[PDB]
């Protein structure tokens, strides 16, 4: 019983995936690339 | 995108943020040798992850009243881990090099560096003086080894080529207000596609300022250059007892 808009409009970020084990470590080779860095974070 | 970059290969890598970019000299990789060029017939070793490593040198110091130093590759490191243990055992070699040099500053301190490439860099001599005395240049400036060696008229180049066109040759500028590193890769050139890695040094590492270093006193009077190169793509072949020079 109303004709507002205001009232008639009126979570989680995380999914625990399964990990019996601790991960693989998958080949990896050498990289001479620029402007994507993995080692500098940002703490 | 390109200010900010990673070089990752053997166990060691190296992080920049303040890059230019990497060149590739004479626009191609460093490779193995095909079976169209080899001559050897022994199977080389391609150690592949101990030589194939981010190997720090040393530590120039510049002033404001520098000339500029040079590097015989690969004599820097036929004294230095495992390439230096398998240059010295093997007779033959050939590799490529991914060479970075570091030089940082502040916001204030100015000047401007070429670290250039040359391959083949003979070294002359002064001639005596007025030029009539024919006098080589001896085992120390021909190749100084991982302590690098300063240049004594680097208008020059020591070898009466001029520097002003040096820049043919695969080079970038360290210029202390746009960035700090100059990444170079360099594939292996040479005729013959091994050869001995205690006598044929095949090109010299440049670092020249140009524009000289300046800054107001306060700020920090030490600004240091290091250079660090990597083997790629490194083989050896003819094994042998270890020879030192
Ligand atoms: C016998 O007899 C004889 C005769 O005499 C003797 O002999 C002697 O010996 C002695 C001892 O050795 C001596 O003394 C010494 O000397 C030295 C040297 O001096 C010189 O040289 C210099 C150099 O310069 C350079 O650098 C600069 C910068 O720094 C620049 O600028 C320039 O340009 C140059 O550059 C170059 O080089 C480089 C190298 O590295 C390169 O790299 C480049 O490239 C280029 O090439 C010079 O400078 C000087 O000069 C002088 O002089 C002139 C004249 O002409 C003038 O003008 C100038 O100015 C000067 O003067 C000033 O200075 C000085 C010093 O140097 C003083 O002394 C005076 O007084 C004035 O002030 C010359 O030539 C020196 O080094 C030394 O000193 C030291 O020590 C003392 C005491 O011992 C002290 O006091 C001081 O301080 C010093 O200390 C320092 O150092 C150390 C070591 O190094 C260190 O460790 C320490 O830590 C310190 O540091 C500190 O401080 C500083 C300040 O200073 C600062 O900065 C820092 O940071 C820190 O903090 C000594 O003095 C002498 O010389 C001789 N003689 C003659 C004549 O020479 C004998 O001995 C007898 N016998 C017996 C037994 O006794």
């Amino acid at each position: 019983g109303d004709r507002v808009a205001d009232m008639i409009e009126s979570r989680a970020l995380t999914q625990a995936l399964p990990a019996p084990t601790g991960q693989n470590t998958q080949v990896s080779s050498h990289r001479l690339d620029t402007g994507e860095v993995p080692a500098l974070q940002a703490a | 995108s390109d200010r900010v970059a990673q070089l990752t290969i053997g166990n060691s890598t190296i992080t920049t943020q303040e890059a230019a970019n990497i060149i590739v000299g004479y626009g191609e990789w460093p490779s193995y040798c095909s079976d169209d060029d080899a001559t050897a017939v022994d199977k080389p070793t391609r150690p592949d992850v101990s030589v194939n490593r981010f190997y720090t040198l040393d530590t120039k110091l510049w002033e404001k009243s520098s000339k500029g130093w040079y590097w015989k590759f690969p004599d820097v490191l036929t004294e230095t881990g495992v390439f230096g243990q398998n240059a010295q055992f093997h007779y033959l070699y050939r590799s490529g090099f991914c060479i970075h040099v570091q030089c940082n500053a502040s916001k204030f301190h100015q000047g401007a560096l070429l670290v250039a490439i040359l391959p083949e860099y003979v070294i002359g001599t002064v001639a005596g003086g007025t030029g009539t005395e024919d006098s080589h240049p001896p085992y120390i400036q021909t190749q100084p080894g991982a302590d690098g060696f300063e240049l004594q008229h680097p208008y020059v180049l020591d070898a009466g080529i001029p520097i002003s066109q040096l820049t043919v040759c695969p080079h970038q500028w360290i210029n202390l207000r746009t960035n700090n590193c100059a990444t170079i890769i360099v594939p292996y050139m040479n005729t013959l596609p091994f050869d001995s890695a205690l006598n044929h040094c095949n090109f010299g590492l440049l670092v020249v300022p140009i524009s000289p270093l300046d800054f107001d006193q306060g700020a920090t009077p030490v600004i240091p250059i290091t250079i660090t190169l990597a083997p790629m793509c490194s083989e050896f072949a003819g094994l042998r007892q270890a020879v030192t020079q």
